[PDB]
């Protein structure tokens, strides 16, 4: 099975640098052409590096070119893409991918990992309930004022995952992120089951449960 | 450079049916022409190459048609999995270019969303800011008006909403409408309510709660 | 196992003129199912049996397919000096191989 592994996405200062990596596996790495693709949240897809197969001849799109350097190191069966004086719009999640052996376009695709561009400054998030009020009934967590992206949100470390709805994060006009996770469950378990929404925001190194609890009042 | 152009941005098909997709190029590149699936979350999932030749692995449901600056490609009879933005992107010459994409949703009978409002946290009070929440649950189709009544006054512009990718199991959407005001503005007012209209519901429905009492 | 590959050979030319690649698999009734062009360092086309040829978009504005099964390369530089190599995809035989080196000159 093709695997792509890419690693290396955070926040970084324009004018900054940054350098990403792809691990493959699974198939001879040093046979196959490869690429960087990359996609603004929200937008299509905008192709940045192709690289020969042995690193001998690279091309890049007007857009990057002389910013961006793709590479390889073919022994750590590793791809490279360096990302010098960095702007705001070079945000995206970054996609490296193989071509196809038999074309000349991309086969497998990494899950990519996502750079952010911005003067901004890191925060972490507050986590306040959603609580269920007045069958079934419906609660909540809103993790509220983060930067950047993403956040992960489970329900009972795992064990609760039907229901559940974790909503797009909206950027406010703060210039802080927000979002909402939901579950439905029945009313009759509220006074019996647990309910703890396990909120992680790894820029900020934040990880953190919070009970969501009926209150009665 | 070469302007990959998809049409029509959208298309609900019902189960079953076909949805037919398109890309034109602004010049001719040949044959050389890729179309991709993109699930929402996912990396791209390569379909067609060579505007023809499906790529192993890919149902026979998926088929790719065309040559020089109009292509194709086409669903024939698409299942609850086939929900994504399918991409198509022509390698003739350099820069590698990309469509705009088409989304693609299935369809499905009509499904009123249930409604929920949830007051401020009583921790978040503390912040000095205040934030209502109104929950739309599991609804069809994605279309839907949140307006947010505070002691009957119609708010706009503090308000911002959120809507889930269509779900997996029965095509539904779901909604988050979050208003947010000074805790200082939010003692001044009583009745907070959240008017939820949509062709599930013979009329809109409205869920409130009165500042203060629990 | 029987059947060869006959070349150009080893060729020379000046710089900014063309070149034909050409090759003949024979001694063989296996039917040719794909052909690829090769540098040493980075594939040229392919011609496929049931869809034609594609050209690799680092060589479009320089390179045209044929005569034949054959390749012609337009505007030689001297990073074009080294092994080219046409690749027969076969059966029931198997792959088949030819190799060129062209040397481009001042």
């Amino acid at each position: 099975e093709v695997q792509l592994v890419e690693s290396g996405g955070g926040l970084v200062q324009p004018g900054g640098s940054l350098r990403l990596s792809c691990a493959a596996s699974g198939f001879t790495f040093s046979d196959y052409y490869m690429y960087w693709v990359r996609q603004a949240p929200g937008k299509g897809l905008e192709w940045v590096a192709y690289i020969t197969k042995g690193g001998g001849s690279t091309y890049y799109p007007d857009s990057v070119k002389g910013r961006f350097t793709i590479s390889r190191d073919n022994a750590k069966n590793t791809l490279y893409l360096q990302m010098n004086s960095l702007r705001a719009e070079d945000t995206a999640v970054y996609y490296c991918a193989r071509q196809t052996n038999y074309d000349f376009t991309m086969d497998y695709w990494g899950q990519g990992t996502l750079v952010t561009v911005s003067s901004a400054s890191t925060k972490g998030p507050s986590v306040f309930p959603l609580a269920p009020s007045s069958g079934t009934a419906a609660l909540g967590c809103l993790v509220k004022d983060y930067f950047p992206e993403p956040v992960t949100v489970s329900w009972n470390s795992g064990a609760l995952t039907s229901g559940v709805h974790t909503f797009p994060a909206v950027l406010q006009s703060s210039g802080l992120y927000s979002l909402s996770s939901v579950v439905t469950v029945p009313s009759s378990s509220l006074g019996t089951q647990t309910y703890i929404c396990n909120v992680n925001h790894k820029p900020s190194n934040t990880k953190v449960d919070k009970k969501v609890e009926p209150k009665s009042c | 450079e070469i302007v990959m152009t998809q049409s029509p941005a959208t298309l609900s098909v019902s189960p079953g049916e076909r949805a037919t997709l398109s890309c034109k190029a602004s010049q001719d590149v040949g044959t050389s022409v890729a179309w991709y699936q993109q699930k929402p979350g996912q990396a791209p999932r390569l379909l067609i190459y060579w505007a023809s030749a499906r790529h192993t692995g890919i149902p026979a449901r998926f088929s790719g048609s065309g040559s020089g600056t109009e292509f194709t490609l086409t669903i024939s009879s698409l299942q609850s999995e086939d929900f994504a933005v399918y991409y198509c992107q022509q390698y003739s010459s350099y820069p590698l270019t990309f469509g705009g994409g088409t989304k693609v949703e299935i369809k499905r009978t009509v499904a009123a969303p249930s409604v929920f409002i949830f007051p401020p946290s009583d921790e978040q009070l503390k912040s000095g800011t205040a934030s209502v929440v109104c929950l739309l649950n599991n609804f069809y189709p994605r279309e839907a008006k949140v307006q947010w009544k505070v002691d009957n006054a119609l708010q706009s512009g503090n308000s911002q909403e959120s809507v889930t990718e269509q779900d997996s199991k029965d095509s539904t959407y779901s909604l988050s409408s979050t208003l947010t005001l000074s805790k200082a503005d939010y003692e001044k007012h009583k009745v907070y309510a959240c008017e939820v209209t949509h062709q599930g519901l013979s009329s809109p429905v409205t869920k409130s709660f009165n500042r203060g009492e629990c | 196992m029987t059947g060869t590959i006959e070349t150009t050979g080893n060729i020379s030319a000046e710089k900014g003129g063309s070149i034909i690649l050409q090759c003949h698999l024979s001694s063989t009734t296996a039917q040719v199912t794909q052909v690829n062009w090769e540098q040493q360092d980075q594939l040229l086309a392919i011609c496929n049996a049931d869809l034609g040829w594609h050209i690799s978009p680092s060589f479009k504005d320089r390179v045209a397919p044929g005569p034949g099964l054959g390749l012609t390369l337009q505007s030689l530089t001297v990073n074009d000096t080294g092994e080219y190599f046409c690749i027969y995809h076969t059966y029931p035989d198997g792959t088949y191989t030819g190799r060129i080196f062209l040397e481009v000159l001042e």
